[PDB]
């Protein structure tokens, strides 16, 4: 998760990382992807295993 | 916590480790104290 | 010696107060297993329990349907129709229209207290009663 859009010391390489064909996150979809495990259906789940 | 290896974990990594898991746990422990105590069976608390 | 000839009557709504026969509850082994057995009977069913209720006159009331026995519970309110004959056919109006699959509360309210509702007077009345 690229912590702001400024110089993280992590920040400088995830250009690097993501040619290996993987994804890093900027905090805006980390959150959307986490209130995701706070829908209904997930929360429903949750509530069983 | 950084440039804590092994020979260096003191005070800083045993009372962060309470921060990150003890006292969560102890958190936890609570909610399920306060929601037992008024006998709330059927509204659990999703912990992420 | 046979008590001279003895009629009881059994008042209906309207009498209502908050504490009713709860000075029974603390003494009779009887009683308690009434309100005791009846109570268990609301929690189980319905999510509520009938003693808070004339105890405490709780102004506001939320049923929660999270869990395996919360779905069981929403079931309970899902199924409870009114088969009016109403029209020359039948209608059958579904109580609690706010209660389907995807609900996970329901709220009563009242404006002073529940135990002046009549669902929950009503059964509070015939226990003290029965007790």
């Amino acid at each position: 998760t690229r912590g702001t859009g400024l110089m993280s010391a992590n920040n400088i390489i995830a250009e690097g990382i993501e040619k290996m064909g993987v994804r890093t996150f900027s905090q805006k979809e980390m959150a959307f992807n986490l209130l995701g495990l706070l829908t209904p259906e997930v929360v429903e789940l949750c509530q069983k295993s | 916590e950084q440039g804590i290896e092994l020979e260096h974990i003191d005070s800083k990594s045993e009372f962060a480790h309470r921060i990150m898991l003890t006292n969560i746990l102890r958190m936890m422990g609570c909610v399920k104290k306060q929601k037992s105590a008024r006998g709330i069976e059927t509204r659990p608390a999703q912990v992420i | 010696i046979e008590q001279p000839v003895t009629t009881f009557v059994f008042t209906g709504q309207g009498s209502q107060e908050q504490g009713m026969g709860m000075d029974l509850y603390k003494t009779s082994k009887a009683a308690q297993d009434v309100w005791n057995r009846a109570d268990n009977h609301f929690k189980d069913t319905y999510g509520f329990s009938i003693l808070d209720i004339v105890i405490n006159n709780p102004v506001n009331l939320t049923i929660h349907f999270g869990g395996e026995k919360g779905k069981r519970i929403r079931e309970n309110y899902s199924a409870m129709i009114f088969e009016t004959i109403v029209d020359g056919k039948l209608k059958t109006e579904k109580i609690f229209k706010e209660i389907n699959e995807h609900s996970t509360s329901y709220t009563f309210r009242s404006e002073k207290g529940l135990l002046s509702a009549t669902q929950f007077t009503q059964p509070a009345l015939t226990l003290m009663e029965k007790a």
